[PDB]
């Protein structure tokens, strides 16, 4: 039981591939997964973002 | 062979391609899964001046219109203004599309799969009854010789006389011989409250033996309606008549389901409905004489336990002047008291019993 | 307040309850059925929709022109229900 103060370290790559996505970002659903490196607790960053094939399903 | 030894690498690019397809047709399941709405297709060609023009107008079942292209896999009966058509959630792409009907009270009206009687169950027409069986027989399963001889079966048959002599249960007697799908369809219906009922009912007669399996839609009191008045009603139903006429002589790929008709007289004969795809089979289906409703009531009532010293002289005597569904009558009627007459044997006063009870 | 005091007690699980039972698509009635996958049906604001059948109704309890519940969110048929004066 602890909890600590962590925040989400955002790069121009997610950035700009969750606005190439974002211009993909039909009205059905979509699907996309983040990469990156645990280097302590509080802290998260993100390097890798690609994007998934669409479903019928979402 | 030294020249024919490339196409192994053909044959492997080919093979390669059967493979790598699995992905891209899978796909096709889940993404043509199930068209959530319904949407009206209304067909309007566009112009581009590839780049072809091609285009259509949809109609969404919430009063919603949009704009999309004309799309999808290979079509063959579609561009047609229809309904139930496949659509996505918001893409709004057409993706499978089949006719729809609703307006049921028109679609669900005589839902018959087979019937019970067979052609068996009448005698002495078979001089005049075999060409209607031939022209029914030879056409379903006769086809493969219908291209050596260039044959195309008739699809108007006039089977009229005088009424009360069975036209409709000896039809359907016959459509169990069909073997496909039966479906009546009575005059006065056309005779509607509103306006432009006759051509959503005959379009969706056309609809169902155009777009179903092959069937057989038998008609019926044809002449009630078949008027030639020169406001009238009867000129409405000159419209939707003559709209019929005008699908049965304007349109050459009619070569599919028959369309069985039926007058219970020939008193206003329209002179129109003369043609090789309209009532061109006139037989002839008089009275039956004494004999004949000797022989349609005893094959009528072969079940029944009947005396074996029948004559028929009484019977045949008594008969005179009428028609075969009321010598049906009769031997209902029999089948009625001869229960309650004590005597499980049927007794041959039961006959003129009858006849003087319901006539 | 004596009443809604059992029940408010009561209320406990009914968070851990408010997941299920929460499909309402205003109980859509169907028209007709071409085929056993496909089932066309129409909701009361005049619009006609389309999907399959679940997994929890049996095809044969099916009847034509049934108000039964639906989902809005999966759009399948999740349970029936029995109902003029």
């Amino acid at each position: 039981a602890v909890d600590t103060a962590e925040q989400v370290y955002i790069s121009s790559l997610a950035l700009l591939k969750m606005l190439k996505h974002g211009r993909a970002g039909v009205p059905m659903e979509v699907m996309g997964l983040m990469l990156g490196e645990f280097v302590d607790d509080y802290t998260v960053r993100v390097i890798d973002v690609f994007a998934m094939p669409q479903s019928g399903t979402g | 062979k030294i020249m024919k030894s490339e196409v192994l690498r053909v044959t492997h690019e080919l093979q390669a391609m059967k493979d790598k397809i699995k992905e891209n047709s899978e796909k096709i399941k889940v993404n043509k899964t199930l068209p959530y709405l319904v949407s009206n297709v209304i067909e309007l060609l566009d112009v581009d001046p590839q780049r072809k023009g091609k285009c259509a107008v949809i109609k969404t079942s919430t009063r919603q219109t949009y704009f999309l292209p004309v799309i999808g896999l290979v079509d063959a009966e579609k561009l047609k203004p229809g309904d139930l058509v496949g659509v996505n959630k918001d893409s709004y792409l057409i993706l499978e599309t089949l006719p729809t009907e609703y307006d049921s009270r028109v679609k669900a009206m005589e839902v018959d799969e087979r019937p019970t009687e067979q052609y068996s169950d009448i005698g002495g027409l078979d001089k005049q009854i075999q060409e209607l069986v031939e022209a029914i027989v030879l056409p379903m399963n006769h086809k493969e010789k219908f291209e050596n001889l260039g044959i195309q079966p008739p699809k108007g048959v006039l089977m009229y006389g005088p009424p009360g002599t069975g036209k409709t249960l000896l039809a359907r007697a016959c459509a169990a011989q069909t073997k496909a799908t039966f479906l009546k369809l009575a005059g006065p219906q056309l005779v509607q409250m509103f306006i432009g009922d006759g051509a959503k009912l005959v379009r969706d007669a056309f609809a169902l033996a155009k777009e179903k399996a092959p069937s057989i839609i038998f008609i019926d009191e044809l002449d009630a309606i078949g008027t030639k008045r020169f406001k009238a009603g009867d000129r409405e139903v000159q419209r939707t008549m003559l709209e019929l006429l005008n699908q049965l002589d304007g349109f050459q790929p009619n070569t599919q389901v028959k369309v069985i008709a039926a007058t219970n007289r020939v008193d206003i004969l329209d002179p129109a409905l003369l043609r090789s795809g309209r009532l061109d089979r006139k037989i002839e289906f008089p009275m039956p004489n004494e004999e004949a409703r000797a022989r349609i009531m005893q094959i009528h009532s072969r079940k029944m336990n009947v005396s074996p010293d029948v004559n028929y002289e009484e019977l045949a005597r008594c008969t005179d002047d009428f028609n075969g569904a009321q010598c049906k009558a009769v031997c209902v009627e029999a089948g009625m008291i001869a229960l309650r007459r004590g005597a499980t044997e049927l007794t041959h006063e039961d006959y003129m019993e009858g006849i003087l009870e319901v006539q | 307040a004596p009443p809604a005091l059992w029940d408010l007690a009561a209320d406990k699980q009914t968070l851990q309850s408010e997941q299920p039972l929460q499909v309402a698509r205003c109980t859509k009635i169907i028209n007709a059925d071409s085929e056993d996958p496909k089932y066309i049906i129409n909701v009361k604001q005049f619009a006609k929709f389309v999907v399959d059948l679940s997994d929890q109704v049996a095809p044969t309890d099916i009847e034509e022109g049934m108000r039964v519940g639906v989902d809005r969110n999966k759009y399948q048929i999740h349970i029936p229900l029995p109902p003029p004066t």
